[PDB]
């Protein structure tokens, strides 16, 4: 028989041309998984399965694929066993399984939720018992490290790029509290900043539109918040309007999940937009892209949303990908109005996150 | 007398919404029992006195002083008497001098643990 | 009765998942064989038939795989992670023996205040 089934093939295109869409699959979330696509031409790639409400981020060097995960002896009952794997990002086998305490994070796949340091050398993730905390994953020794407990009543990670193995976390005070690990993986030191946000009267979206030493936050009513750590303390400022009069008059405000980004080379801010805003549409799909220049703090363009709800940048390709919970935008971004390339249908049944390989 | 016994269960639950003082009490003494099972890592309680103004400001430097400080911020003024986060199972005790009352203004005790002083929350008094 | 059976239900304004009363249970009661998380997170509905606000605790049903009916997404009132027990994005089976998300409930704590 000339013809021979054969296994252990790599992805069959060159890692720039990867994307990855963590399908949560709520209908049946205990068979969560990662598709990666080309998103030159919108061919699939491969997958790695990730059972109950799976999340993933893929590592710095671009070698390795993330994934957290939990399982259950016998999935609905049984022991309980939360872990980190590692798996090779070109064959996508498994290579390597990382015990966690059972409290690692169970919730939507917001990109603070599981990340890593600015050296690669960490993973740093969400955890929730329902009490929140930190915790460290030592990479090279894969073992668990530490338990960043003095984040408790703070959510979600921000790394920072321009440190090593710094990265700070939104706290119910309305301030952000930075960690800084030692070359162990264990809290070297800590700062909190003042207070950013009222909590009560302009909450903010966790997710960030992160520059190098910076980050910018939009909040439920249409508001600009920004932390400044090129320094050794965070400085906090905000907030100014993504609004004019005409907006406000139509209701105009942010929805989405990872709904904003930013395009570090121009400082334009991209933010999913809808109108007649009110208590109860901040997740609402984006009728509108919005862009804005953060240094003039003017809107420069306003485009169709395609319904979206997440998005993800590259900064190198200027790509900006957004994501409707089912299909893939792919967008360029190198003038400050974004021009649609192409539309990736069903690549996903239910997702809310989209990643690039790192290149 | 001068004793009362609150209850904490896993549900972030008080079992009582208001404790009253009697006027001939010069000092009185809470007690606080978790009926829950959960570790006070994960879900613990505690109590802590002050003026209803000032327990939003307590809870939140209570929960950057840490679990280590029984989530309240040492040598704070604003707080008249705390007791420590207890577990599932555990239970704690509190007694102060009842000779420190702002006439004319409302106290509240709640529980600083990070988050719970939510819907863990009620109105102390003296008097009847 | 199939108004409860609707995510427009006001009891439901912060509904992230399934409702039970579509899963074999009610607003109150979890299917057969799936346990009540012990925790949830909380919401303040309106209830335009009396206009007044009320306060809703949202229970997970665990131990059992996605219901899948009746699957709703509303946000009155609703968080982020900082304020943890007013967000809806995570699971509230979480701290359950087995944390496998069946179904949500919608219990009335009472007015709001
Ligand atoms: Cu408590």
């Amino acid at each position: 028989p000339r013809e021979v089934l054969t296994g252990g093939h790599s992805v069959s295109a060159p890692q720039e041309n990867r994307i990855y869409v963590m399908d949560s699959v709520f209908m049946h979330l205990t068979e969560s998984r990662v598709h990666v696509y080309d998103y030159t031409n919108g061919k699939f790639l491969g997958m790695v399965p990730t059972a109950f409400n799976g999340h993933v981020q893929v590592s710095n060097d671009g070698k390795k694929i993330y994934t957290m995960t939990t399982y259950h002896e016998r999935i609905t009952r049984g022991k309980r066993s939360d872990v980190v794997e590692v798996w090779d990002a070109d064959k996508l086998t498994f290579e390597k399984e990382i015990s966690l305490p059972p409290k690692r994070v169970q919730g939507l796949n917001y990109d603070g939720l599981f990340r890593q340091t600015t050296d690669g050398k960490f993973i740093v993730l969400q955890n929730a018992s329902p009490a929140t905390s930190i915790g460290i994953v030592d990479v090279a020794k894969g073992d668990y490290v530490e338990d960043v407990t003095a984040a408790a009543g703070c959510w979600s990670v921000i790394p920072q790029p321009n440190r090593p193995r710094s990265f700070m976390t939104i706290c119910g005070d309305g301030g952000l509290l930075t960690i800084n690990l030692g070359e162990d993986g264990k809290v070297a030191s800590q700062s909190r900043s003042k207070q950013m946000f009222s909590v009560k009267d302009d909450p903010i979206f966790i997710a960030p539109a992160l520059d190098k030493d910076k980050a910018h936050f939009v909040s439920y009513y249409g508001n600009v918040y920004s932390a400044d750590f090129s320094g050794d303390e965070v400085k906090v400022d905000g907030p100014w309007s993504l609004l004019n009069d005409e907006d406000k008059a139509k209701n105009w405000v942010p929805g989405g999940y990872n709904l904003v980004g930013l395009h570090r080379a121009s400082g334009r801010m991209y933010v999913f937009m809808h109108p007649d805003g009110k208590e109860g549409t901040h997740k609402f799909p984006a009728a509108e892209i919005w862009v804005m220049d953060t240094k003039t703090k003017q809107r420069v363009a306003r485009i169709p949303g395609r319904d979206a709800l997440s998005m993800t940048i590259d900064q190198q390709r200027n790509l900006m990908l957004t994501l409707d919970g089912g299909n893939v935008n792919v967008y360029d971004i190198s003038q400050p109005e974004p021009k649609l390339l192409r539309t990736i249908e069903g690549a996903a049944e239910a997702s809310l996150q989209v990643q690039f390989h790192p290149v | 007398a001068c004793d009362v016994s609150i209850e904490g269960n896993d549900s972030m639950q008080f079992n009582t919404k208001s404790i009253v003082v009697d006027k001939t009490c010069k000092e009185f003494t809470i007690n606080l029992k978790h009926t829950g099972k959960l570790p006070k890592a994960a879900m613990g309680h505690n109590v802590v006195v002050s003026k209803k103004s000032d327990e939003s400001a307590v809870a939140t430097d209570g929960m950057k002083a840490g679990l280590n400080n029984d989530y309240v911020k040492a040598g704070d003024e604003r707080v008249i008497a705390h007791t420590s986060v207890i577990g599932g199972g555990e239970t704690d005790s509190v007694t102060f001098d009842v000779s420190k009352l702002k006439e004319g203004e409302d106290y509240a005790f709640f529980c600083s643990f990070p988050g719970h002083w939510s819907i863990m929350k009620g109105t102390i008094e003296l008097g009847s | 009765e199939d108004e409860v059976n609707s995510c427009d239900y006001w009891r439901h304004c912060a509904v992230d998942g399934f409702l039970c009363s579509c899963c074999g249970g009610t607003t109150t009661t979890c299917p057969p064989g799936s346990t009540p998380s012990p925790i949830s997170w909380i919401g303040t509905c309106h209830n335009p038939h009396d206009g007044k606000d009320y306060l809703i605790s949202y229970h997970d049903c665990c131990g059992k795989t996605a219901c899948g009916r009746c699957q709703c997404n509303t946000q009155t009132r609703e968080r982020p992670g900082y304020e943890f027990f007013l967000h809806n994005d995570v699971n509230w089976c979480m701290a359950n023996e087995n944390s496998t998300f069946h179904c949500t409930t919608s219990v009335l704590v009472g007015l709001a205040k």
